[PDB]
C-alpha cells in the first residue's frame, strides 16, 4: 500500500533516488558526465523508510518539491564552494509520477 | 562554482534578505537550504535544464505586484507554505538588498 501526498505517490523512484547513490549504475553515470552529485546515505530501502515516515510531513515550496529537516544525518550535501561534502539532516523530496526521490541539500 | 544569485545568497545565510522584482514584487526572508534540481523535463528534451535553487522562508511580503504573472507571487498568495523556490531558471528576482538597504546582487 503507498499513500499519495498532493496526487503523488509515496513510493521512491529508483534511477532518481541512485543518482546521489554512490556505486549504483546512474551514480556513476553521473560522475562520468562531469556532475558531483550530492550523496544519500544508504540504499533505496532507506529511501522509501524515510519517505514514509516524512513525505507531506515538511514544507513545500513548489508543487512537487517539499523540503524535509530530517533531525539526524542522511547524506552529505556538494558544496560547489569547496568541492567537497557537508553532511546534511535536510533533504528536497522531488516527487513525479513514478515516484519520488530525496536530494540531500545544504545544511 | 554557483551561479552569482545563489552564490548571494550562501554569501549572506546569516542575514535577513530583502528580494525585489521588475514586476513590483519585494519580499524579505531568511535562506533556508540550497539544492541541484532540474525543470522536470525528460533528459532527452532540449529544453531539459538542470540548476541550482534556494529553499527561501518569506518573513514578509513588502511589496505586491499589480499583475499576477509570476510564479514565485502566485505561489505565496496561496498561503499553503510560506516557504518558495528562488533560482535564476524560473522567475528570477532583479535584486538582492541587505537590510541596510545595500544591493549585493542584481541581474544581469
Amino acid at each position: 500500500p503507498y499513500r499519495e501526498v498532493h496526487g503523488f505517490p509515496v513510493k521512491v523512484k529508483p534511477g532518481a533516488q541512485e543518482k546521489h547513490i554512490p556505486n549504483t549504475p546512474n551514480y556513476k553515470q553521473e560522475i562520468a558526465n562531469g556532475k558531483n552529485k550530492s550523496i544519500f546515505y544508504g540504499d533505496n530501502k532507506t529511501a522509501q523508510e524515510l519517505l514514509d515516515k516524512y513525505a507531506g510531513k515538511g514544507d513545500f515550496l513548489k508543487n512537487g518539491r517539499e523540503r524535509v529537516d530530517f533531525g539526524k544525518p542522511i547524506g552529505k550535501y556538494y558544496d560547489r564552494n569547496t568541492g567537497e561534502y557537508v553532511e546534511t539532516t535536510k533533504g528536497l523530496i522531488h516527487y513525479g509520477k513514478d515516484g519520488a526521490a530525496i536530494v540531500p541539500s545544504r545544511p | 562554482g554557483y551561479d552569482s544569485l545563489i552564490e548571494t545568497l550562501i554569501k549572506y545565510e546569516n542575514n535577513d534578505l530583502i528580494l525585489e522584482w521588475t514586476s513590483g514584487l519585494r519580499i524579505i526572508g531568511e535562506l533556508d537550504t540550497v539544492f541541484e534540481t532540474d525543470n522536470g523535463l525528460d533528459e532527452d528534451d532540449n529544453n531539459y535544464t538542470e540548476y541550482d535553487a534556494a529553499a527561501f522562508k518569506v518573513n514578509k511580503i513588502l511589496s505586491k505586484p499589480i499583475q499576477n504573472e509570476g510564479n514565485v507571487y502566485n505561489w505565496l498568495r496561496q498561503e499553503k507554505s510560506s516557504l518558495v523556490e528562488i533560482s535564476l531558471y524560473d522567475d528570477p528576482p532583479s535584486t538582492v538588498l541587505l537590510t541596510d538597504g545595500q544591493r549585493v546582487w542584481k541581474s544581469d
